[PDB]
């Protein structure tokens, strides 16, 4: 233990990555599995996700109104991971 | 029953069952204006079922 590998370096951080992915994974989906009988919907909810997702570039019943902020919060995390999974190769050089 | 709409069977058999309540008490009330009071007893165990 007086050095550490460099393959361990990294599989250990990509562990990092994979078990926060888990937790925003659980939080997506007990946000798309709401119901106008259980559940609120206030307006900031809907002028800031629905209002959003042109800063994605991404365009476009209350059951499907809760699928499309579903939708557009994991969308949201594809953009930064990618650019953590492309700095991870320019943490090597 | 939120966004099913108010004119929906949902909600019509809802107010199908609602025109009964009035009339079981229409049955307990028609009892009533003789003022025997086995026969208001005779329907007053009716409303809970």
């Amino acid at each position: 233990s007086l050095d550490v590998p460099l393959v361990g370096k990294y599989l250990m951080f990509t562990m990092v990555l994979v078990t926060f992915s888990i937790v925003t994974s659980v939080c997506v989906l007990n946000v798309h599995h709401r119901s106008p009988t259980t559940h609120t919907m206030a307006p900031w909810v809907k002028v800031v996700f629905l209002e959003k997702l042109p800063a994605l570039l991404f365009m476009q019943s209350v059951s499907e109104d809760w699928k499309y902020v579903a939708m557009v919060i994991d969308r949201l995390f594809l953009w930064i991971f990618v650019f953590v999974c492309v700095f991870g190769t320019i943490g090597m050089f | 029953l939120e966004d099913k709409s108010p004119d929906s069977p949902e909600m019509k058999d809802f107010r199908h069952g609602f025109d009964i309540l009035v009339g079981q008490i229409d049955d307990a009330l028609k009892l009533a204006n003789e003022g025997k009071v086995k026969e208001a007893q005779a329907a007053a165990e009716q409303l809970k079922t």
